[PDB]
Parts: C-alpha cells; structure tokens; sequence
C-alpha cells in the first residue's frame, strides 16, 4: 500500500484505503434477495447476485489461499451469508473453524508455526514480537485452536 | 438493472424471445440514450456546485444548522454534503440506466431505518432533494432535467 | 454494458468515467448491427439447433448410446431444447453487450445441475461449440467473430 | 460451342458442316437467354452458396465433425469458397455452351488434388448437388433444366 | 479411528474423554473381525473386479462404445485397474475403521481428476456399486453389512 | 488501465470478464488520439510552464513576496520546475488512460512533502489550474476535454 | 506491470519526457493488442482441454502416476492440475500485459523453494509446461503461439 | 553435472536405454559446443576488464563506495571484486557445462544466508550481475551472450 | 568428460586451459561416432545378454550348480538382469566419453555388495568379458576397439 | 599435453583412461599442422616484432615518452627483445599443444618481475595483442585461429 499510513506511523489511519499499490479489497454490497418494496419477485437476471458470489470466492481465496476443491465448499454458510443473516466476518469465523482449515493448517504443523500462519491469513500481517506470541499461545493452551 | 435487462427479464418470465414490441422499446431507449450521455457529462461537470447551490438554497440559515439542530456539528454537516452528493450520483446512475430499481436496491433498502435510528429529519431531506432537482433542471435542460427529476422524486418518495 | 458500468462506478464513490461514457457511446453505435445479428439468429433458430445437435451426435455418440443420457426421442428432444435455450441466451448476450444475462440465466449454477441430472458437461459444451461453428458459417465474417465470441464465453464457462 | 466445332472439324480435313453451322446459329439464338440465366446466378451468389453449403452440412455432418476436414471457421470459409468457385465455373459453362471452361479450369485434375488435400470427393459432389437444387428453385422451370444440367455435368464429373 | 479422536480432542485443550476411550476399546475388540473381512476381500480380488466389470458393462455400454472413454483393450484395462484401486482403498477403510485413509487417497480430489480425464463419475459410482454387490454375494450377512458400509461411502463420495 | 483490470480480476479468482475486455479494446482504439494529445502537450512544454507561471504569479503574489517560498530566481526556477514535473506526469496519465502512474509519482505523498517544504498546496493547485487553462487554449475541444480530465484529477488531488 | 507501465517507468526514472522511441514501443504494443486479445479469448475458451491434453501428452502412463510417483495420490493429481492451470492462467496474464513481470512477482517468486520442499520433480514440471506450450501454440496459431511460448518458456527457465 | 550427465541420469533413473529424444539432446549439445568453447575462451581473456567495466557501470560513484556504504572500506572493495569474479567464473563454468547445477551446488547454496548475515545489499549485487551480463553479452556477441545471460540471470534470480 | 575438466580446473583457481578446450572440441567431434556405437549396442541388447550367458555358463558351471548363487530360473534371471545392467552402464560410458557416470553407478561399491550377496566377482568379470566378445563380434573394428575400451574398464573394475 | 594427462592420471592411482588416449591420438594427428604453423611463425619473426612495435608505440606513446621505461634506443631494443621472447614462447606453446611450457617460462612470475622493473604490464599485453594481430594477418583463417589461441592465453595471462 502507500507508505505514509504504515500502522507504526498513523494509528489514526487504520481504516483507510489500500491504495493502488496494495491488493484489491472486497466489500459485500447489494445483498441479493432485497428486490424493491413493491410486489414482484419474478425476475431472472438480478445483476447484484453475480457480484455477491465473487465476495464468496475471495473469502476462500484469502483464508485458504487457494480455491477449494468442488467437494469441500461450505454450502451451508454460503447460502446463510447470501440469505443475509451471517455477515462476512461471521463467515470468516465460521470458515476458520471448519474441519478443512484444521486439517490443512493446524494438524500438520508446529503450534507456533500454525499460530503465525493463521495470523498471516486472517489478520493479514505477521505478528510483531513475543507480546502477541505466548499471548495467542497462552490462549491456545486453555481452549485450543477455536479460541 | 437497466431498461435493456428489464426488457429481457420481462420477456424471459414470459418465456418468449425479443419481437417487435420489445424491439421498439429498445429503439426508444437508444434514442433517449444520446441525450442521457450528454446530461451525464454536464452533471458530472459541476456536481459540487449543484450540492453547494442546493444547500445554500434550502438548508442554510435555518434551525437545523443552528445550535440545537441535526446539521450543527461539523461531522454532521460533512455527512449532509456526502448524502446529497450520493443522491445526485445515484440519480445520475438511475438516469443512465433508464431504470430506478438499481437506485432503490442501492439506497432505499436501508436509508429509511438509518434515518429513523439516527434521528435525521425526513422532510428537510425531501426539501434538499427538491432543491437538487430544481438546480439540475435549471442546469441541464428541460427533458433531461425532468428525466433527472423522475429519479430524484423517486428517492424523495422512497424516503417518505 | 450500462448495468456493469453503473455497478462498477457504484463500487467506487465516483460517477461514470469519460472512458466508460465512450464505451456506452460505442455500444450504442454498434447496437443496430447487433440487432441485425439478433434478427438473423432469431430467424435461423430451427436449422442452427438441428445442425449443431447432429454435429454433436456425430462427434459424441455416447449420449445417444443406450447407456447414455440422451437415449430416446423424448430425451433427445430435451437435448435439442437445451441447445435452443443456450442459443436464446447467446442472442440475449449479443443484444445486451454484457454477459450478465447469459450468466445469471444459464451459467452460474449449471455444473451442480448437470451433475445432479447425470448429464455430461463436456457434451453440452461440444454442442454449444457446434452452435458456434454453425452460426459462424451463417453470418458475415467479422459479424461471426462477434457472435462466436459470445458463444466462446458460453463454451468456456460451461466447462 | 465454336471452339469444339472448330477442333472437331480440325481433326478432319474438311470445313465446318451445315449441321454444325445450324448448331452455332441455334446457340447464338439461345445466347441471350443464357446471359439472362448468368445474370440471375451472378446476382444470387451469396445466398445460393450459403444455402447449398448448409444443405451439405445437413446431409453430411462428417466434414464439420472435429475429425473432418472442414472443422473450424477458416476451414469452413474455404469450403464455401470452393462452392463459390464451382458456381462460378457453372456460370461460365452456361454462358459458353461448352463444358471446356468447366473442365480445364476445375474438373480435369481434381481427384488427385482432393486426394492430396485429405478432402472427400463425395462431399464436394453433394455440395454441388445442393447448388443444383438451390439454383433450380431460383430460376424458371426449363431454364432450371438448362442450369441444372451443367450442374449435373459438374456433379457427375467430380465423382 | 484413533487419529480421529486424537485430533478431535487435540483441537480442544482437553484430554481424550473416556467415552472416546470406550469407542477405541470397542474398535480394538472388533479389529479381529475387521482383519478377517479385509483378508477375505484381499484374496478374492480378481473375482470382484471381473464381476464388477461384468455388471458395469452390462449396465452402461457407453464406455464400451467408441465415443466413451473405456474403448479398446488398453482403456478397459485401465478401467478395471481403477476398480482394483477402489477395492484396495475399501480394504484400507475396512481395517482403519473410519473413512479417513480411504478418502485421503481416493475421494478428496476425484471429481476434477475424472473431469479432466473425460470419464463420467456416475459410471465409476455404478462400478463401486457392482463391487458392493459382488462382495455382498461373497461374504456373510454381518460381513456384507460392514463391507457395504465403506462401499456405500465410496458410492456416495463419487456422486 | 490494463493493470487496473488485471489486479481487479486478480483479487477475485475469476478471469478477466469480457466487459473488461471491451473496455481494453476501446482504450486500444482510442490510444492513437491519446498519443497525439500527449505529443501536442510534449512539444509545447515551455509555453505551458510560462503561461502557468504568468497566471499563477498574477493570481497569488505571495510566492513572489519575500515571506513566501518562491522568492528569488532560484526559488522561482524550482517553482517552474515543479510545474514542469506536473505537466510531465499529466502526459504520462494521458498515455496510460487511467490515473495510476501519475498518482503513484505525484499525488500519493504530496501533502506531507509540501508541508515539510513550507510551500502551500493551494498555490500548486492554482498552478495546475493555470496549466489546464493554457492547455485548453492550446488544444481543440475534444482534446482539451480529455486533457482537462487528468489536469482536473491533479487539481482535485493537490487540494 | 505493463509494457505501457514499463515504458512510462523507464521514461520516468530518467526524468525524460516521452521521446520517439517510447512512442514507437507504445505504438507497437497498440498494434499487437488485437491478436493479444483474440489469443487471450480463445485460451480462456478451453483451458481445461489444454491441461487435459498436456497431462495426456507428458505425465500420464508414466511412473509419476504409478505408486511411488509424485502424482499417485488423488489429492496430488488434483494439485498437479491446479499447478498447470496456474501456469496457463498467469501465462495468459503475462501475454495480455506484454510484460513478464507478473510472472516474476506472483509465480516465480518462491516456487523453487516450495518444489524442493515438497519433493516435487522439477524436470517433469518443465516437460509439462512444454506440452502446455505445444498444445496452446497449436490451438491459437503460430503468430500468437510465439508470444505464449515466450512466457511459458520464461516460467520453465525460471523454474529450472 | 553436465547436460550429458543430466541426460544420462534422466535415462538411468527410469532404467531406460538411450532413446532418440536423449540422442537429440546430446546431438544438440554437440552442435552448440563450438560456440560454447569459443565464448569461454574470450571470457577467460579479459575477465578483469569485464569486472572493472561492470563496477564502473553500476557500483561506482554511488553512495555504496561513499562512507556509510558497504564498499567504503578497501577490504570491502576487494571482497566486492572477488564476489563479482566468482559470479563471472562460475557462470563461465555453467555455460560450458550447459547445465546450471554447479551454480546451485557451489554458489547459490548458502549465499543469501551469508549476504543477510554480513549486511551485504542484495539489490546492488543484482544490478552488478546485470551489468556483468550486459558487458559480456556485448563482448561475446548476442548468440553466446544469450546463454551467458541465462546463467547470470539464474544467479540473479536465486540471489533475490 | 566436460565435468572432469571442469572440476579439474576448478580445484585450481585457474580457468580451463585451452588444451582442455582442445580435448573438449575433439570429443565434440567424435560424439557422432559415439552415438552410433551406443545405438548399435542399444538395439541389440537381447542378443548380447544371451551370448554372454551362453559363454559364461559354458565357462563357469558353478553358478548353474546348486551350490552356486545363480541356481534356478529366478536366480539365473537375476543374473542376466545384472548383465543387462552392466551393458546399460557401458552404453552410458560410451556416450559420456569418460568412465565417471558408469563407475558412479556400477563400480564404486560393488565388491562389498557382491560379497554380502554371496556371488563371486570373478564370474561377473567373466560375464562382462563375454559381453565384450559378443559386442566385438557385433561391431566393426574401430567400433569394437572403442567399445572394448569401456568393457575393459568394467572387467578391470570388477576384479 | 602428454605430461598433462600423465600427471593427471598419476595423481590418481589409475592408468591413463582411454579417452585421454583418444585426445593424445588426436593431438598426434594434428601435430603436422602444429609444426607448419610454428615454422611459419618461426621464419617471419622480425616482421612480427616490427609490426608489434609499430602498433604498440602507435597505441601507447608513454613508453616512447621519457617518463616511461622504453625511452632511448637501448630501452626500446630491450622492449622489442621482450616481444621476441614472447613470440618464441608462443611458438613453444603452439608445438606443445597445451600452455604448460609457455606458462612455465613466461607467465608464472611475470607480474612481480615487471613490477620491480618499473614497466606496466598492460603495455606488454597490448604488445602481445599486436603480435596476435600481425600473425592473424600473416596466417590463414584456421591457422590464425589456432595461433590466436595461445596469443590469447598470453594476453589474458599478462593482465
Ligand atoms: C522506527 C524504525 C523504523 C524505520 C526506520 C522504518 C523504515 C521503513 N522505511 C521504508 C521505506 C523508505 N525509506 C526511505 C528512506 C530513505 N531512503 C533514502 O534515500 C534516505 C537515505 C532514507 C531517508 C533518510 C525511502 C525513500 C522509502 C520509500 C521506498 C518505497 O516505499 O518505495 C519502509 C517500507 C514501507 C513504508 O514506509 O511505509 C519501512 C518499513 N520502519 C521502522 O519501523
Ligand atoms: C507442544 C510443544 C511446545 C513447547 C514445549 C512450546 C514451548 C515454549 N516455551 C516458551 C517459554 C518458556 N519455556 C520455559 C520452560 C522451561 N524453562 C526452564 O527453565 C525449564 C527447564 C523448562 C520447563 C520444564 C520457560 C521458563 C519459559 C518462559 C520464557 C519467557 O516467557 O520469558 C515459549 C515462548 C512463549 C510462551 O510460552 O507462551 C514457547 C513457545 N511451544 C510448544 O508448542
Ligand atoms: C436456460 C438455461 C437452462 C438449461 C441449460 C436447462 C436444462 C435442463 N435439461 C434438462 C434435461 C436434459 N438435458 C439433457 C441434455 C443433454 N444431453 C446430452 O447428453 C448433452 C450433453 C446435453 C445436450 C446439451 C438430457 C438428455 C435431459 C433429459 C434428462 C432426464 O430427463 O433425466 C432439464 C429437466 C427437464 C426439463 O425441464 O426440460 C432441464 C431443466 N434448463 C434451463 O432452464
Ligand atoms: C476453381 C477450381 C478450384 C477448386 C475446387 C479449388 C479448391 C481448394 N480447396 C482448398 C482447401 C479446402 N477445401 C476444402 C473443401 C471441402 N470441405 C469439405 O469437406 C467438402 C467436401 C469440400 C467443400 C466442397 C477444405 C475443408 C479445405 C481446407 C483444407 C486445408 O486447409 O488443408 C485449397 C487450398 C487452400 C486455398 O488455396 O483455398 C484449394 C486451392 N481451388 C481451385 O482453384
Ligand atoms: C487410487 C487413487 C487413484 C484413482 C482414483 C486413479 C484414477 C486414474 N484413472 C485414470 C484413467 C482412466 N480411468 C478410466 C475410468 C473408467 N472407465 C470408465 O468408463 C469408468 C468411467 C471408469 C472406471 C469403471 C478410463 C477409461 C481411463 C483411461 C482414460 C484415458 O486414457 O484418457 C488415470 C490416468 C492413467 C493412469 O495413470 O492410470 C488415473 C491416474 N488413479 C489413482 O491412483
Ligand atoms: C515529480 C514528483 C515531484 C514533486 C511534486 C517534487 C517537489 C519538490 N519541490 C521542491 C521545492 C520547491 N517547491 C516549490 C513550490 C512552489 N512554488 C510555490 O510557491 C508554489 C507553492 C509551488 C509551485 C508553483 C518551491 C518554492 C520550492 C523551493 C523550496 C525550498 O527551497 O525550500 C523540492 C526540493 C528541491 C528539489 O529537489 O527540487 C522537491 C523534491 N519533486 C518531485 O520529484
Ligand atoms: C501461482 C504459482 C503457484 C504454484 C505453482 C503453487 C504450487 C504448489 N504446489 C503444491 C503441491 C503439489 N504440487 C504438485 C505438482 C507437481 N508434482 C508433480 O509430480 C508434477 C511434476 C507437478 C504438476 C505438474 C503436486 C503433486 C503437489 C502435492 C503435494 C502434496 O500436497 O502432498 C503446493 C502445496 C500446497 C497445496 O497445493 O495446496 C503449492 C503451494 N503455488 C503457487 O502459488
Ligand atoms: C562462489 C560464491 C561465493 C560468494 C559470492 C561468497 C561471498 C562472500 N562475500 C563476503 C564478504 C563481502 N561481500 C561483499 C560484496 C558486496 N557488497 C556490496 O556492497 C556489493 C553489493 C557486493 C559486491 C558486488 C563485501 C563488500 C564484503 C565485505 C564484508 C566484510 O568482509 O567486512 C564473505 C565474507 C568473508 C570473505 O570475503 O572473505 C563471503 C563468504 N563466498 C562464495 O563462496
Ligand atoms: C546397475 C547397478 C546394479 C548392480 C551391479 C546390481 C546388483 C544386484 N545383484 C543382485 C542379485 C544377484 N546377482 C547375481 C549375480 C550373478 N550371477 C552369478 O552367478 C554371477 C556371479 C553374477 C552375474 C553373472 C545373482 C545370482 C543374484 C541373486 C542372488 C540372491 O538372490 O541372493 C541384487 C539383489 C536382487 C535385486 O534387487 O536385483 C542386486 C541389487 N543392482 C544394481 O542396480
Ligand atoms: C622469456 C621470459 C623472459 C621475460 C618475460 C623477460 C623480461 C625482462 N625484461 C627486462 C627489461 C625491460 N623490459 C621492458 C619492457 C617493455 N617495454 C615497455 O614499455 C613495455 C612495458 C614492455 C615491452 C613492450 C623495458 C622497457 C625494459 C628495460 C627496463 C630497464 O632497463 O630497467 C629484463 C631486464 C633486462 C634483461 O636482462 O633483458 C628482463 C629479464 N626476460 C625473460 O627472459
């Protein structure tokens, strides 16, 4: 991203844009199923939904890193997010507590390596020092990966 | 949704193809689309001046901009400017689509509950949108002005 | 192309760009030729669908084999109706300029559908490729480039 | 018919026969109607070629099958160009009255050629038969007998 | 099934709860019947692949048909080798007591593999159903139930 | 504008949607007019910096005044060099078709730079406005519109 | 980066204006963009057929898909198809950009580290990318197949 | 390893005899060995001139040779000349072998560890190897300069 | 032979001395004869192992005798497979021009392997001598000399 | 080149490997061309020293200048005697086929000798380059290549 809003620099510029140097972000807009007020609901095209499915694609793309195989998409949380109740951060939380995420990034690796890699995926930045590290590792020692 | 995609969706619910009635609707949409493009340019020219003239005509020197009003605070005044800037921009989008359903789905989904919960007055917003309608009708022209005013009045009726 | 431009300028906070207004102007200028291509494809519905389906059965005899899905008169009639549906969506996409009518009517969930129907995806795709070849032979040359590139989107999106 | 009569009287030592001069007189008398038939076939070049080629692909889907020769837009464009060439030679033969222009431009070595190109001869012949049927439907009745009999020479000489 | 309970109690910070110890003790008790079932399916493999190919090619003849994938001796040998692979993974799942070491090698990415090989997945599911029927004829009732368990998992997985 | 669509479709796992291909084809078509506009602004640079310094120092005389930053020949030469830099970045943005390679070099950190240099940013915005006026006088109507596009972006950016 | 963005950068780091050689480079790019777009469209048509034909040419019926090979397990076969689809897709992006920097930035960055960590055979990957290049050069024609093979050989050379 | 030894190894680990593709590879190597030997001779001619021209192109009159830079001390300048002579010499060995494995085995093994331990700037090293590549591609010709630049870019890519 | 000169000049800090470049150029010249000799030994592998087993089991019958190692069909098949391995390594050494890639795979630890397998090494040396005699009968004089070179190296190595 | 292979195989306990025997046989074959090249450089020595002094003193006039070493007739005679010595060692290296008997007499300690004589080594390298150019003009193409080989070694050695 832009240099000037380094988090060490501007603790007042954390919710800013990523600019054009950073990767492109995804906001869930135009939630499908809200089609006006007046009675209708018999359309075909409904251009909003084709743009909402791509947010669901990018969520797998950033938490898992790749696209998931066809037999392992989480269809329940997919249609629950499309319905309108579960939100994007709720979908990321329910995705990172799946069995595939556990058997890919918690089961084959060391505890501290898996904690650091989960910080690379979810928060999107490496952990600063030890101040975060047997903090999240102290949390891992009482309730586990879910905590 | 455009006017084109609305025509296609209506024919698709019927299950038939695009014969002469739908084709004549599409020819009508193309003929108005030329002046719609020209109006989009002349609206994107001076959107800031349009919002400035609208708030100077309607909202300034009243009780809501005085201490004890909804537009007193500096962040509240900036939110007012950005909301009127939105109404102009989305009325431009709904003008170019020739179809107000994208405008409805975009802002009239939740702006009623948002202005309910925040305590924002509705009628002052309706007056401000009407002032935007007068300023854009004076700036652009007659028929493109009323084409803009159709969707601006759609916004003002959706908020009420 | 108006819906896609509007939602793309909707994701940003700004208006429609001069570039995008040039895109809409060029789309309006080419719209009459696109209506001519839609006129030809509407009026050639029968023989295009039949030639494409029979080219498919020449290439892929597995579907009309008795172990296959399209075994029998009724099943092969539904096969030709599927090809009719896809040619109709191709005409919609040629008229609109977007592929959002093709997508949200016939692309977006077709893999799971044809998995549950027992129908192979690749034979659908080969039939739409046969439609592309037939409509390419019917139309004018760079007009056929225009029609066959929407056909190309349908073919690449089915697989 | 003048060249053939002259070379036939050249093989003998004698002049042109009264019978042959009657043949030349009757050919001159029918020449204006033959120019009318050439006028109609010149002006109907597009749709005759396209209808004949699409009738061929309705009859024979092997060429536009992916194992076939005419697979793809460019190959099928050359297919339609071959049908265009043969319709042009048919118009030349209708005008001349001989089949020596048809022969020494497009008949005499075509078997070895289409053997080396990998193209089947019988599908060419079926396409020229489709041209015969289309030009028979366009023209007047015994005028279509005249046009279709030169088409018949091309069809029988290709096989 | 021990790795299942271990990673299950390992995601939590708790130990293995003694109900899980009860299920491990019960699996340890049933391991002898599991080993006998696996050896009975082991020594009789070529009969099962023969009868599975029998029932499949009687059920779906399109793999036999030249448009299908399993056409010719080499392709049909690869087909019966695939059925041999799936019988081997079923014996692994019979010993392990839980479907993890069979899904890890045969299920988890099979749809895109068979899609980019051209073969239909429903014919593979019918082949594993034929394997289940032949092993149901080969075993006793309480053995065929416990084999049709994991065969049923594979049939549900390939669909 | 190609990097914009590429990283735009790259954040998604999807390909480039063919509406983006249409906008790339339209930009490819308009590139010749873009190149002529950029060359016309290229060869006439010193006129534009002269008239921009003219209109700026007529508009704001405090940079001329000794309390301001651009006092003396060296500081006023640095001032016109800054205006030369911004004209150069405007030509880059005219060629690239989208404001990324001009914002990356002139916009993204300009406020803190000009704050720690002592100069006001509003005078720089008035200088780019004077550049826009002089280039509007230099070009034709459809060229001045498309130049005042990117000049307008710089004027909005410096404020 | 682009070829346009690379030309602009090379003119920028000198402080140079756009001289005639850079305009020649941009006009050559604007000439070649036609076949660039057409090639990208027909490669996006049938990418799965290209990957299927490439593994049927190079990797299938070897010892690699036999037990003991690296493509024996079915998750490893799916990972192989994924890696080949990645190579073809990023080669399409580098072909349409006209600059191989996105291959260096997104594919070839830490790839030999990964392939030597997992024990992935490198020479079989190079031969698979070669078979990809032959199949798409046959499918797209020679004139765009040259530019496709340039970036696929770039991936193959950086991998080795 | 060689290209010959790599071909023999790839034929050996399968238990395969020398088929016609391996004989094609060996005959291509026996065709290219002429210019390989001539290029190695003229690079062994004036290696010191190449290193001198490369530091005069890239590293000299920068801040790197100024105090504070990594080439300020004269033992560090001598170590810089030594490292560049190493890169050129091992690139000559990899060019004459026709296989970059000796670069992976003898140069690129633990080199990023050393350069991050000592605080050696990596980007300036990459630009110095680039200037080496340009100078020797000018000196040897384009036809052998391609193969020299392949292994020098291999060193540059593994270093980064 | 290029790796030999490269590590030879690499232990020194000097470059490759141009006499080594002369020997590399001469090996590059002789590579075509090397490739023909290797292909001639390649295609006639079955014959050479047969005649080597012939001459060996005529020479030393103790491997045939039940106290020896190569008793029975399985052990004699392993014996001829060992001779096949050594012929393969001889072809590798013929192509490489120097005995490094054959000593690295067949010589460097062979004595302790054959000692802990029970087989005598002198019988293996007689088998490679029989291979040398059969290849001397198979090739021309200048080819048999250059093959008996590397065969001679193996015979000296196994002793 | 025979001493090179002999001490090369002598550090090892192995004999001379027959690839080394091949390179000795090839050098034995090329020895006649080596002897003719050496005699052609032998009989024309004073021309080569004259043209080398020509091209050197045209290239570097500081040896002519009184601050340089080769100032005056005695010092310039010693300079041309040094060039005569290096031409003699080049003929020795041409006969021997490998650069050992020329490096042993002219290279191995030359830098400290010329440093403690005051002369620069780069001027000596330019003198041997002038000798290489004059011998390239004196010989044919395949002879000048093989002479410029060892001349190139001396030029690389003096630097
Ligand atoms: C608290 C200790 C601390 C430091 C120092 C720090 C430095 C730091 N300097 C950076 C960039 C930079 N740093 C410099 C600085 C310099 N280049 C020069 O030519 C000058 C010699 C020198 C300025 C005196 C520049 C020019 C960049 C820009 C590189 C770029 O972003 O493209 C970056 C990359 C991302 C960013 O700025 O936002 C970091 C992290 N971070 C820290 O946490
Ligand atoms: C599951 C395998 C596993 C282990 C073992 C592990 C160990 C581990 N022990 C740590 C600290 C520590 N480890 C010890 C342990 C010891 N020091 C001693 O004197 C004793 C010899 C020994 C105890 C028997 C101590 C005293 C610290 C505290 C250092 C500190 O935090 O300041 C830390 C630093 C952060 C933190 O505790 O929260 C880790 C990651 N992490 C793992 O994932
Ligand atoms: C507009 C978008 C759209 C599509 C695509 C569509 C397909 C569609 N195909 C169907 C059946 C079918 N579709 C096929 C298709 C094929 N035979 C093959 O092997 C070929 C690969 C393929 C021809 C392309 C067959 C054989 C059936 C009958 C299967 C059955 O009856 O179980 C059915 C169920 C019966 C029906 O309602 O007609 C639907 C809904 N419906 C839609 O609304
Ligand atoms: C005036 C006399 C005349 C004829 C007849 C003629 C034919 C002709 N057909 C060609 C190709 C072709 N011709 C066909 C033909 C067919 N597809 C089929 O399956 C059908 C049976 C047939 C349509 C009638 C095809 C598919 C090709 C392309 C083959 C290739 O490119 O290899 C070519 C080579 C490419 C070219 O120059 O166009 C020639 C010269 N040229 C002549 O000068
Ligand atoms: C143990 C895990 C595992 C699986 C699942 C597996 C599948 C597998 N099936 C293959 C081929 C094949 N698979 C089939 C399959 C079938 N015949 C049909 O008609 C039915 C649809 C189905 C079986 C009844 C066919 C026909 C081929 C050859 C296809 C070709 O050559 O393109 C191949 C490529 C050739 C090979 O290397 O064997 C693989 C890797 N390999 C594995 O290691
Ligand atoms: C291409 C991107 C780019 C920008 C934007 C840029 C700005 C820039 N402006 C500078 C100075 C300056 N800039 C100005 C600016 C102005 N005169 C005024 O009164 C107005 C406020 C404004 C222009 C009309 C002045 C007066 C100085 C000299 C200030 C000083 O010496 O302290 C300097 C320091 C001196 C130098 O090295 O040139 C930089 C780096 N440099 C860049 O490379
Ligand atoms: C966009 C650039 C890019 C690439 C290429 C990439 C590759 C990549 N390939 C992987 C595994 C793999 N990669 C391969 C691929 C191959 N092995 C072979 O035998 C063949 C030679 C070759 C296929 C042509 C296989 C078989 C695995 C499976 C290893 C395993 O997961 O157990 C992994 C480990 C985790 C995972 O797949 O999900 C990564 C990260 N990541 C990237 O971001
Ligand atoms: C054959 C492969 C190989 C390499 C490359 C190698 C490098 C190497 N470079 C070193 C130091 C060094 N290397 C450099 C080189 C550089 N610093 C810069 O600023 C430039 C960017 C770059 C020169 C182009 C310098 C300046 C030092 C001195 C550090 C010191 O000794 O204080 C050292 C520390 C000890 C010593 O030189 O004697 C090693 C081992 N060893 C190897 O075996
Ligand atoms: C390419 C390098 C290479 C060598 C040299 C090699 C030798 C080799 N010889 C073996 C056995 C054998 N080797 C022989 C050898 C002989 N018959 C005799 O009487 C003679 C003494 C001699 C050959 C004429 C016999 C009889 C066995 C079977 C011995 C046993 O089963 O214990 C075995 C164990 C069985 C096997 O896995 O093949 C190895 C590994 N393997 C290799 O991969
Ligand atoms: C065969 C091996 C061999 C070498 C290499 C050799 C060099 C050699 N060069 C000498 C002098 C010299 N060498 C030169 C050399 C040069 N003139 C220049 O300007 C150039 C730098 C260069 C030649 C073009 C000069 C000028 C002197 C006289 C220097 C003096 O008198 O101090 C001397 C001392 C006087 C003598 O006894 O000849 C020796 C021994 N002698 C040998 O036996």
């Amino acid at each position: 991203g832009p240099g000037i809003n380094n988090q060490v620099s501007n603790p007042s510029a954390r919710g800013l844009a990523p600019g054009s140097l950073g990767p492109k972000v995804f906001k869930l807009d135009q939630l499908p199923g809200t089609i006006g007020k007046k009675a209708a609901k018999g359309a075909s095209v409904k251009f909003s939904e084709s743009s909402t499915q791509a947010v669901i694609k990018a969520t797998y793309l950033q938490v898992f890193g790749r696209d998931v195989y066809e037999g392992q998409r989480l269809k329940v949380q997919e249609i629950k997010l499309e319905n309108g109740e579960i939100s994007v951060r709720d979908f990321v939380r329910a995705l990172a507590k799946s069995d595939l995420f556990r058997k890919l990034y918690w089961t084959p690796f060391y505890v501290c390596k898996a904690i650091e890699y989960i910080h690379r995926r979810l928060l999107g930045r490496p952990t600063y020092g030890r101040q975060e590290n047997n903090k999240y590792f102290d949390i891992a020692s009482k309730k586990g990966l879910y905590a | 949704q455009d006017a084109i995609t609305a025509v296609i969706n209506s024919a698709d619910v019927q299950g038939k193809y695009l014969d002469t009635a739908a084709l004549e609707k599409l020819k009508a949409y193309f003929s108005t689309g030329e002046l719609r493009v020209r109006a989009a340019t002349t609206i994107s020219a001076n959107a800031a001046a349009i919002v400035k003239e609208a708030v100077a005509k309607s909202l300034l020197y009243s009780d809501i901009t005085r201490p004890g009003g909804n537009m007193y605070t500096t962040r509240r005044y900036a939110a007012c400017i950005r909301d009127l800037d939105y109404y102009l921009r989305y009325a431009t989008y709904a003008m170019l689509a020739g179809d107000p359903s994208i405008l409805d789905e975009r802002v009239l989904n939740g702006l009623k509950e948002t202005y309910n919960s925040l305590g924002v007055p509705v009628g002052a917003t309706v007056q401000a949108i009407q002032a935007i309608k007068e300023v854009t009708a004076s700036l652009v022209g007659a028929d493109a002005g009323k084409e803009m005013g159709i969707y601006l009045d759609y916004i003002s009726s959706g908020l009420s | 192309i108006v819906t896609k431009s509007i939602v793309n300028a909707d994701a940003e906070a700004r208006y429609l760009s001069p570039g995008e207004l040039d895109r809409i102007k060029s789309f309006v200028a080419g719209g009459q030729q696109r209506l001519r291509i839609a006129q030809a494809l509407t009026d050639n519905r029968e023989r295009l669908v039949k030639q494409a389906g029979d080219q498919l059965f020449q290439k892929r005899p597995d579907v009309v084999s008795p172990g296959g899905n399209a075994y029998g008169q009724e099943m092969t009639a539904t096969c030709l109706r599927d090809l009719d549906y896809y040619l109709r969506l191709v005409t919609y996409g040629i008229v609109a300029g977007d592929v959002t009518p093709i997508e949200e009517i016939g692309v977006i969930g077709v893999r799971e559908m044809y998995k549950s129907l027992g129908t192979p995806i690749e034979a659908v795709g080969e039939g739409v490729r046969a439609l592309k070849n037939a409509a390419s032979t019917l139309l004018s040359a760079e007009d056929a480039a225009e029609a066959g590139s929407y056909f190309d989107y349908v073919v690449g999106a089915l697989q």
